[PDB]
């Protein structure tokens, strides 16, 4: 009963930012989702396109694990067919989705006094992101007809802001670690099915 | 690509950056008020320095855009608010002089010292001179103490005030305002929607008009206090003359709350108080705040955040840390709300627990709005909202539901009248004074009153409007308005007049929705979810909409009216008329004390 370390991502010491989200490929494994259900950490569990129970009875060839950290009020933007700062500019989910979204508060570990300036996101971008696209490029945004020749200043802003996390922020501005699972079916002999 | 679209991206940079600096500045200022230490003071100056420098850079940069090209009304207001800078438009060498006076004026007021005739001590304003004006029943003692303040501060403050008026008038000239007085009324101006627009000039001829209906209440209240003062002072008050200024109860007469002991209607009947029974059942500091939450829960307002109940100052520290004990309601931002108050087991602290918490519920309501619109509709909405919550808690009906007093207490009109006169002295006493003070300063900035006729015109208004007179003659060398905190500093005093009117407009409207039939006396808003939702549509508005729209959203009118205030005091009006019919109701401006 070989079982891939879901605890590798769900217990990672350091997560990734929103503008640079991590992607993991899972295959040739057994999917035991009881640990996630019996986990005392998770509090939000929304599944789109697939029922929550009987998850292991129907199985696919490839499973994708994804991770980032966002604000509390900003979790609800991770949903199919939604518009917002994250969906339009940082992480756009497909309109047709087959997977579950996991998010749990992590204020104790991810927030320190004086701010946690290790988390960033993108605020200005010319055109919205196609589903499942990652943009790491950092070029000075232009908001005026006259170019500024690649130096920030008047009418040219840096494309990435910074998240400032502090222990005393509100329940909406506290860090939430989000993991989304993307099940996909292809022409393979159902390598990962479960117990 | 156009000017309108590129302006939209400017605010996003400003909003996503200003909140981070605002939290740092607010948190630093919180620590000093919570821990008075030399190291903490340095942090606030550094933190405020970054906030000040950041604000000027964006405000100067915002002036580049053209206002007319902006089409979105919400965008237009947000850009315009940042565009207004003020004194920065003047030259630095003018600016340094103007700031030099303002700090100087505070120094003389802070360094208050009046030489006592005895050499034992030289009494300062805080707190010895205040004690004389409150707990002394000697006419001669009050006279020297009251004159001493004008004798010391007025003489030094007079030469400085002459340059103060001229310098500020130049600033308003560069901003296209008529005068510095026009700026102070600029916060009440909305110009766009023809149905909802206001005028800066319309603030005048409106404060006066609503004062007309107040006068019947004031004049009737004016004479009643005279009669009771006759018993203590037989040969110093004329039967139809004006009361001496020093005898009002305070140094400036801004409140009459200290006249309750002298002019109580019924001495035998005790006043309502639950302090003696609050000690029973051993109530603690956290129970008062926890109980006062149920008032807002029953009205269907949101609960309190988990960060409120911890990390908040709900009692005096036992570690000896020096603090400022004046209660305050802080909104640090980014989702953090705290209350800092000196909680004791008294009746007053129970009432202020509802008032301070009332400010917090307003702060939560407009949290969704951008940073630049996180404020009350005008300068008078914020304090008015919290005051109406204090009114309900004072009513015995709310107190009876708690079992604090006897479950079958007997109501009598004698004690209810006893309760109204105390409230009438505070709420109604300041109304003639607040209007008079702002009326004078408005005309000084215009220039109608010459600098040589400042003092002669000052007491002429007081005799005609307020109804008081100076005990001793004064000439142009004196400067009496500077003996006030709000006048010595660059503070506007009109907020304390419109707040009272708005306070009773909200209370009357929420009572009707509560299906309360009878007197406005004991109208309780508790256990009435219908009234709560009426309130939340106005609180959540913030500064997004003009105050006329916000006002209409709760009372259905587009202007300030004094009718609800008169309806509140109507039960006292009928009883007070009978008692004042025996003597003359009014005053004689011709009569003078020194002659
Ligand atoms: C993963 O984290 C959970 C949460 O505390 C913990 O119970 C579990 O032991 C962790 N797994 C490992 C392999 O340490
Ligand atoms: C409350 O008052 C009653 C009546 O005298 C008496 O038991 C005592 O004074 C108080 N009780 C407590 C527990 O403090
Ligand atoms: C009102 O008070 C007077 C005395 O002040 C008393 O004679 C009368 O009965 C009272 N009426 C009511 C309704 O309380
Ligand atoms: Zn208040």
């Amino acid at each position: 009963t070989n079982l891939c370390p879901f605890g590798e991502v769900f217990n990672a010491t350091r997560f990734a930012s929103v503008y640079a989200w991590n992607r993991k490929r899972i295959s040739n494994c057994v999917a035991d989702y009881s640990v996630l259900y019996n986990s005392a950490s998770f509090s939000t569990f929304k599944c789109y396109g697939v029922s929550p129970t009987k998850l292991n009875d129907l199985c696919f060839t490839n499973v994708y694990a994804d991770s980032f950290v966002i604000r509390g009020d900003e979790v609800r933007q991770i949903a199919p067919g939604q518009t917002g700062k994250i969906a339009d500019y940082n992480y756009k989910l497909p309109d047709d989705f087959t997977g579950c979204v996991i998010a749990w508060n992590s204020n104790n570990l991810d927030s320190k006094v004086g701010g946690n300036y290790n988390y960033l996101y993108r605020l200005f971008r010319k055109s919205n992101l196609k589903p499942f696209e990652r943009d790491i490029s950092t070029e000075i945004y232009q908001a005026g007809s006259t170019p500024c020749n690649g130096v920030e200043g008047f009418n040219c802003y840096f494309p990435l802001q910074s998240y400032g996390f502090q222990p005393t922020n509100g329940v909406g501005y506290q860090p939430y670690r989000v993991v989304v699972l993307s099940f996909e079916l292809l022409h393979a002999p159902a390598t990962v099915c479960g117990p | 690509s156009t000017t309108e679209e590129q302006a939209k991206t400017f605010l996003e940079k400003f909003n996503h950056e200003a909140e981070d600096l605002s939290y740092q500045s607010s948190l630093a200022s919180w620590n000093y008020n919570t821990n008075i230490t030399d190291e903490n003071v340095q942090k606030m100056n550094e933190a405020r320095a970054k906030w000040s420098a950041f604000y000027e850079e964006q405000s100067r940069m915002a002036k580049t855009y053209s206002l007319e090209e902006i089409q979105n009304l919400t965008l237009k207001r947000q850009l315009k608010a940042l565009q207004q800078s003020g004194t920065s438009v003047l030259s630095a060498e003018k600016s340094k002089r103007l700031n030099t006076i303002l700090n100087t004026m505070s120094t003389i007021y802070s360094t208050g010292k009046v030489l006592d005739p005895n050499t034992q001590e030289c009494l300062a304003l805080e707190p010895g001179l205040d004690d004389i004006m409150e707990n002394s029943r000697d006419y001669n003692r009050r006279l020297w103490a009251w004159e001493g303040w004008r004798a010391e501060v007025g003489k030094q403050l007079r030469p400085l005030y002459e340059e103060y008026v001229v310098l500020e008038n130049e600033m308003a000239r560069a901003n296209n305002y008529e005068d510095y007085g026009d700026y102070w009324r600029g916060d009440y101006e909305v110009t766009e929607a023809g149905d909802y627009d206001y005028s800066r000039d319309q603030l005048m001829k409106d404060v006066e008009n609503t004062f007309a209906e107040i006068k019947p209440l004031y004049e009737q209240l004016h004479a009643y206090v005279r009669a009771k003062l006759m018993d203590t002072y037989p040969s110093y008050i004329s039967p139809t003359g004006c009361l001496p200024a020093h005898l009002l109860g305070d140094m400036w007469g801004r409140f009459w709350t200290n006249l309750y002991s002298l002019t109580v209607p019924f001495k035998h009947k005790p006043s309502i108080d639950v302090t003696e029974k609050m000690k029973n059942q051993s109530w603690d500091a956290e129970r008062i705040f926890k109980e006062a939450e149920k008032f807002f829960v029953s009205i269907s307002l949101p609960h309190m955040t988990q960060g409120f109940w911890d990390n908040s100052m709900l009692t005096e520290p036992g570690d000896g840390r020096k603090v400022v004990c004046h209660p305050t309601a802080w909104d640090l931002g980014k989702g953090d709300f705290r209350i800092k108050m000196c909680t004791k087991v008294t009746m007053d602290d129970f009432l202020t627990a509802h008032h301070e918490m009332g400010h917090i519920q307003y702060d939560m309501a407009y949290a969704a709005q951008p940073y630049l619109l996180r404020d009350g509709a005008n300068e008078g909405f914020h304090e008015a909202v919290g005051e109406i919550m204090s009114l309900s808690a004072a009513t015995p009906h709310y107190l009876k539901a708690l079992g604090l007093l006897e479950p079958d207490f007997y109501e009598d009109n004698e004690t209810e009248i006893n309760f109204l006169l105390k409230q009438a002295l505070t709420i109604v006493g300041t109304l003639p004074f607040t209007y008079m003070l702002e009326k004078w300063r408005w005309m000084v900035f215009k220039g109608e009153i010459p600098k040589e006729q400042w003092m002669e015109k000052w007491w002429e208004m007081k005799r005609e409007i307020v109804g008081v007179v100076e005990p001793l003659p004064h000439d142009e060398t004196y400067c009496d308005p500077a003996c006030l905190f709000h006048v010595a500093e660059d503070y506007s005093f009109i907020r304390y007049y419109t707040r009272t009117i708005y306070q009773f407009q909200f209370h009357e409207a929420l009572c009707k929705t509560a299906n309360h039939e009878g007197a406005l006396f004991k109208c309780d808003i508790s256990n009435s979810t219908e009234a709560g939702q009426r309130l939340l549509q106005m609180l959540s508005l913030g500064k997004s909409e003009p105050w006329t729209l916000a006002l209409e959203s709760i009372v259905g009118i587009k202007t300030m009216d004094v009718k609800p205030l008169l309806n509140y005091f109507e039960p006292l009006f009928t009883w007070l008329k009978e008692q004042n019919r025996n003597s003359f109701v009014g005053w004689s401006t011709e009569w003078t004390p020194y002659s």
